[PDB]
């Protein structure tokens, strides 16, 4: 007696977002943006990170007293730091291109601690000076990777020492020069006055002279050490020189795996879990394009975006024997998107046009994967620190991810809802598609009624109705 | 412009102390500026006696000498002599008026 | 000592002019300025102006803003001080002074005003009478 | 008797371009991009704008002899600077960190000064010195918040003082180095030849020494002055320590409000008016997500974009009662977008569906805001400084406002290009789909003429004609058609 | 007869994609990303690049021995620059702020060489000295634009002299201080052991002093060569005054054209050719808005993406009754039209209003795609110093970011404009359809395959009538 022509209804209140219309409920849609984390910190790639917890690089470097848990050190895959950590230096001073030097650590993942110049070498100078600022359990002591040196009986000579960088690989040397506070104090610790330190490689040349000045006291000091640092490459020699306030080093640090890391700044610790991307929030365990979890990811991760929901709609809209298409969906059609009901006199119920809804299927899932896949990902660590006479870079670089996030969260959002516009009117001109083909072919002997169906003057027996379902009738 | 105020004279007999006082303002012999002194004699051009408000030029006698404090200053000859009879002057600069050098009033030293 | 030489006395009439004026010794190309004193018959020392030939410039009293002109020529090395709308207590005696106090050099300027008078002059005594 | 589609046409001469056809002449358009400015400086947020006029930055905060109304500055807004100003440095030199320090200033409205260290504390030195250089109508001087300490007498002692900072904010202090021209020099002026300055606080040490060499006079002088500053925290202590060619600050700047701010460079001057958005061009009033007048804006401002114009279609491909859309447009139908025209033997009309034209004017309406409200504003001062020696970070700085520009200018480009399609293609739609819901009500009681009309096979007055063009209808009879 | 409504298909093997479908042929296409470049370094402009070949900039500007014939500094209009240059500083040492001068450099397309300070002039010092490290065939020498100045007999009189800009353009100055690795040789050389260099403009004041000290040997030696550079504005003077160690300039460069260049790192030499946009492979001769060449080019260059194929649908679906069942592949004279048959025979004809419709809808789309692409002249890329790795990677991840945004933007724009373009298609022949079907009306009825069969005989002028749509034919409209 009669085909109506319609297409899937549900029971579903997914609501998704259009140029046009907003909160449209659809039948089917997926969330493409990432809200979850963890809440832990894992071992990113399985290897855990280092963990500083309370102590700073330098701290760590220079073997601030309290950093003692840190002379080991693993293989790690991120360092994990306190912000504003306590354990830095111990005696008062500073750290010259220190960012640069945390910058650095950034490709290294673990170091090799090699004794390039051992402390009883300097058989000439005291070497077993120390202070209450670096005391451990009130025995005053210093930095445990470096050697003060000091007068010996009453003279100072000249203090010199090298080493040849035959350790495989390109080295990290640290050193430093005390600054007393007064000139009593540079008489009874290096009893010359007059002195200069004096460090050259192939490509450095440094020398200078400690300032002998009154400082506001720090840790009960009012003397400051500056720390500096060179690459030593391979192959090349380090020469030291010195006639007082030098601070030498009794270690380097060959960079050993030379990979890509990076440092992060949180208050946790590492629990017991393993990811691929990681932020100070948690560990993003994840396959979408987009997540909205925090600015600053090391791993490979989704891209960020500043949005709360990105959702694209893959399905009819949801809009719930002798009507169909015009009036509504079909909540008693279960097996496609698209379909007729054949109504004749051996029976009526359902069944979807395979041929329209395979290729509408494919249609989207293409769509989606044309909108996910299309974004570039890699390993990132995120971020640079700025000292305080760095502000104007600071500020560029922050404008600069700043810049990038709002072009692409943008992009995001607009992507999304011109593509639900377009999903929506391909599902509808699909129904309209699948009558006409039916109305063409069917030409005269079907009255339409208007409402999607079709009323036949020649009886149609059920494999008449097969006939029109596919292309075959007549 | 004559801010610098001196005693009209001032006496004492030979081997006696004499002081002269010179008195300015917070514009000339206050904001930090310091007094010069001269001797003049009936007839002859002034010279420096004192300077930098306490030193002595060369060939000047020990028993001149400057003292300075506040807004306040004033000279003190020891040991009087009879030839110590000249007038004495104060000097200093004055930051009003676009800025002058100012002398005192003058102070005549009688020897009894 | 250092000497400066001023020139002699001079009767001028009331309305018109005086002109006084020191040879330095060298203090026209050293860096010592020249300054202007003067001295009424019974009366204390006034200050009136100074010029430092080195860099040109010159500064006065205000008593004699507009009245008193300073200039020199180093060439000569004498410094000379012009006064006009001469009137009849112009009478004093007038000393020229070198500024032992203020060092100046050249390719810079600096004063601190704290300076002194270690050489003067003799005294050049200007008359103003009908 | 018959009905008709039809779209409603209009007198508008506007002009959208597409990504098919451009000069689309639409009934209605909006223009999202802000082309008009006040002309004037204003008062951004109601609060003036710090005025330097001919004043830098430094000859401000070092007190320049002719930057003398510049000190007690009330509370700013922004500060306005002219380029190539002449009231810097009175005394020749440079100052160290300059750029960052006018970086510093785009988080500050307003300063406190302090007097840190009196000048009459300097009771062992001369602090009466200063030059024609900086002279005030002729008479030598020196900055306003600044001591020069020379010999006094023939003596310069070891000249120290010191500041703890109780003034219960962050603190900008600035103090320099003399470089004499000669050795004579140095020593008229300080009496010891080996000098320094050494300067300090819990993070700042720094000492000294002064050049001595011939340099080409600048102002007069052969000698330089060099400025240096820090930022003195709460509760620290600066100590200074000399033996020679110190200018000692007596002030101090404390930082008072530490807000959002900018520097501006312009010649001009400010007028008596209002923004919420200032450019050097003169004030912005607009509501609109982008606008072309200046790149470089202090406010809240719209983007800026590189093109002249970015208009929306909001209307009907404007194209001007018997013929429906197929023929045209009905300058008649002003009550809606899309409608009906009817003839019986009642009466002519005109008519405009509110169903259809209420839901396209609503899609419309949300497109616009799709649009407008995806921009992301925020205060951005958009401006940075740097030296002479930072080509290669200046040039950084450029390429990459270039970068962020030309992809925001492209995107709103081609976002209106696509919408405007979208937009007139969506309208021929809604017409058409109008056309076939009626021609399924009507199905056989009526013949189709081709023009977008109806013709009846039986009587249809108002009433029948009303419920038409309401969804109602149903008239099995009357088969004039034989 | 019926006349059938379709359109033109072809023996094409173009395929594009789009949002929906990937690999779908189509008519007709266009390539938008160029893809080949000429293999050789040309001369851009029509002017040749600076060839250093093995000398570094601070060997050219410096006068190390063996960049002699760079001595004359020709025109250029790039710097052709080896990566890891063999001729540098032959006296080991630094130069600072080198970084900045390549950048400098980058603006500059020709120098005077200016003999400021002859070296005749130092009558009371030994100009004539130099070392084996920069020795040529065996004779000690030194850098050809510089005076190395010694002690004279048994003194170094204080060395002074100076220049006023007055050669009408902006100098660069280069000048150097030595840094002995002894004291020995600190008196051997000057005599004076507690000196200084000093040296200033009206914006520089600087001094500084050498450090004597052991240092590991480069080039057979432990000393080192300091140099900085300046540049002195018009009319302005510097002031070169020396205890010892000075290495004074004996030229400076004025720079004449101040234009905007580049500095290129290849390993090749110039071909005589000629180009508008260079890369380090070799020019690109070309057209279209993108290329995939290399990411570093001088010139006014087409955005760079990385991606290998941006290719527009610009024809119709390839397809090879009608219409609904396959636009004919014949139709040789348009997109969309008609099969006419009738009793004086069949034969096919273009819709040309159709046509041409779409035809400019979609060279609108094509220019509205790649003229919305701007140019300019870019050098793209600085040089870091080893200390500036923040800056550097920050500089990186900057030209990074701007290139996903573009690669992005170039491939999503192609293929939802290929997605359009194929729907354009099919709306624009379906919409045919519906005009003749509604102007047909009764007359004749549809055979549901894209025809229209009529119900009276309509010859070839009957035909055209229904073509362009005026006609009315009553005669026998009645179907039965
Ligand atoms: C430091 O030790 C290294 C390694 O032994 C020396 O470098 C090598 O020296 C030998 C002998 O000249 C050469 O054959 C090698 O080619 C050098 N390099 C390599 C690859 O090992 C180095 O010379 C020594 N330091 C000094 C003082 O120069
Ligand atoms: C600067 O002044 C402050 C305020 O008086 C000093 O800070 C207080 O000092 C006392 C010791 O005198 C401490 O017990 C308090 O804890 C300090 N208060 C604060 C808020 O810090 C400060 O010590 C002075 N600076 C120096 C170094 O003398
Ligand atoms: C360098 O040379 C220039 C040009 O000869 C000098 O500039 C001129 O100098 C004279 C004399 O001072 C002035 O009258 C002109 O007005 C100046 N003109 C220009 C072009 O600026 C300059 O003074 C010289 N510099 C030195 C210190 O020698
Ligand atoms: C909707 O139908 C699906 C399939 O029966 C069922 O799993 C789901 O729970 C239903 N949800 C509601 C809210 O009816
Ligand atoms: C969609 O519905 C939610 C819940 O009622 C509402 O908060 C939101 O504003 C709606 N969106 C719009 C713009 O209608
Ligand atoms: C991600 O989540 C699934 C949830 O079942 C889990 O099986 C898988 O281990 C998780 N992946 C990672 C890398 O943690
Ligand atoms: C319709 O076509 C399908 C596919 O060939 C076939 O399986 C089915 O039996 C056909 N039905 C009829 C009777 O037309
Ligand atoms: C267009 O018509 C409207 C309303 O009839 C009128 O207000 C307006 O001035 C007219 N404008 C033009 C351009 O003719
Ligand atoms: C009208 O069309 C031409 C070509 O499409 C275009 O150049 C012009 O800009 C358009 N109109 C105006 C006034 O802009
Ligand atoms: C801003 O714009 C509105 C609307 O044009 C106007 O009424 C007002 O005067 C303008 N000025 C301000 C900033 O108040
Ligand atoms: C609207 O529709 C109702 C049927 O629901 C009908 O009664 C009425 O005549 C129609 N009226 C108008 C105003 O079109
Ligand atoms: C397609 O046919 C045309 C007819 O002119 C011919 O020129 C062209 O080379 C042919 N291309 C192929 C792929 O055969
Ligand atoms: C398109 O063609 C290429 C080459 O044959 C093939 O690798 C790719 O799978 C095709 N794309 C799809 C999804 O059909
Ligand atoms: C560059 O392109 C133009 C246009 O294609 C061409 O005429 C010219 O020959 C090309 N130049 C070279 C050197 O190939
Ligand atoms: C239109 O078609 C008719 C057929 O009757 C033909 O005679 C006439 O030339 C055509 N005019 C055009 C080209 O519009």
């Amino acid at each position: 007696d009669q085909i109506c022509i319609g297409y899937h209804a549900n029971n579903s209140t997914e609501k998704v977002d259009t140029i046009l219309e907003r909160n449209v409920t659809v039948t089917h849609a997926k969330d493409i943006l990432e809200k979850t984390h963890n809440g832990k910190l894992c071992k990113l790639n399985g290897i855990p990170p280092l963990e500083l917890g309370d102590c700073s690089i330098a701290g760590w470097l220079l073997g601030n007293p309290e950093c003692d848990r840190l002379l080991s050190v693993p293989e790690w895959s991120y360092i994990m730091e306190k912000e504003n950590p306590r354990d830095g230096l111990c005696y008062p001073g500073s750290f010259n291109d220190y960012e640069e030097l945390k910058h650095l650590l950034s490709s290294v993942k673990h170091f090799e601690k090699v004794k390039i110049l051992p402390k009883d070498r300097w058989t000439q100078h005291t070497t077993t000076g120390g202070s209450r600022a670096c005391a451990v359990s009130g025995n005053p002591s210093f930095f445990r990777n470096m050697v003060w040196l000091t007068k010996k009986g009453s003279n100072y000579p000249v203090a010199k020492g090298s080493y040849n960088n035959t350790s495989g690989e390109q080295m990290l040397i640290i050193w430093g020069v005390h600054h007393p506070n007064d000139e009593t104090e540079q008489r009874t610790l290096y009893q010359n006055v007059g002195t200069y330190v004096s460090v050259g490689t192939s490509t450095l040349n440094k020398r200078s002279t400690p300032d002998i000045a009154t400082r506001p006291k720090v840790n009960g000091q009012g003397g400051r050490m500056e720390f500096s640092w060179t690459l030593l490459d391979m192959w090349d020699t380090i020469n030291f020189e010195s006639t007082g306030n030098l601070i030498a080093p009794e270690y380097g640090f060959k960079i050993s795996k030379r990979g890509s890391s990076g440092i992060m700044k949180t208050e946790g610790t590492l629990e017991n879990c393993e990811t691929k991307c990681q932020t100070p929030l948690g560990a993003i365990n994840t396959t979408l394009p987009f997540h909205n979890v925090h600015p600053l990811t090391i791993g490979e991760c989704p891209k960020y975006v500043k949005s709360e929901k990105l959702v694209l709609a893959t399905g009819l809209r949801n809009v719930p024997a002798i009507a169909g298409f015009i009036e509504g969906g079909w909540q008693g059609m279960v097996d496609g998107w698209y379909g007729y009901h054949h109504s004749n006199d051996q029976g009526s119920g359902y069944a979807a046009d395979k041929e329209s809804t395979q290729k509408a299927f494919d249609g989207i899932t293409n769509k989606v994967n044309s909108v996910i896949e299309k974004m570039n990902t890699q390993f990132e660590a995120v971020g640079k620190e700025f000292s305080n006479l760095e502000r104007r870079l600071e500020n560029l670089n922050k404008k600069m991810e700043d810049g990038f996030l709002d072009v692409w969260t943008y992009n995001a959002e607009l992507l999304v809802l011109m593509e639900n516009e377009r999903t929506l009117d391909f599902h509808d001109s699909n129904v309209k598609n699948l009558y006409d083909k039916v109305r063409m072919q069917l030409r005269d002997n079907v009255k339409e009624l208007g409402n999607g169906c079709f009323e036949f003057y020649h009886k149609c027996d059920d494999e008449c109705m097969n006939s029109v379902k596919n292309g075959t009738y007549d | 412009q004559s801010v610098l105020t001196q005693p009209p004279s001032v006496s004492g007999a030979p081997g006696q102390r004499v002081t002269v006082s010179c008195t300015g303002s917070s514009s000339n012999l206050g904001a930090t500026y310091e007094v010069h002194w001269y001797q003049q004699f009936p007839g002859t051009a002034p010279k420096l006696l004192i300077y930098g408000s306490t030193n002595r030029p060369s060939g000047v006698p020990e028993r001149f000498s400057g003292s300075k404090s506040g807004t306040s200053a004033s000279l003190t000859i020891t040991g009087l002599q009879a030839e110590d009879e000249a007038d004495y002057y104060c000097q200093s600069y004055d930051t009003s008026l676009r800025g002058f050098y100012v002398f005192g009033t003058g102070t005549k030293v009688t020897v009894l | 000592q250092v000497q400066l030489v001023q020139s002699g006395a001079q009767l001028r009439k009331p309305g018109s002019s005086v002109t006084v004026s020191c040879k330095a010794s060298g203090d026209t190309f050293n860096s010592y300025s020249i300054h202007w004193v003067r001295q009424a018959p019974g009366q204390g020392l006034e200050w009136m102006g100074r010029i430092i030939p080195v860099f040109g410039m010159t500064h006065y009293a205000q008593r004699f803003r507009g009245r008193i002109t300073v200039s020199a020529d180093k060439s000569t090395r004498t410094a000379y001080m012009e006064l006009t709308s001469l009137t009849s207590a112009d009478t004093a005696m007038y000393y020229c002074a070198r500024d032992g106090g203020d060092k100046f050099h050249s390719s810079g300027h600096f004063e601190t005003n704290q300076g002194y008078f270690d050489h003067w002059g003799q005294g050049a005594l200007v008359t103003v009478s009908s």
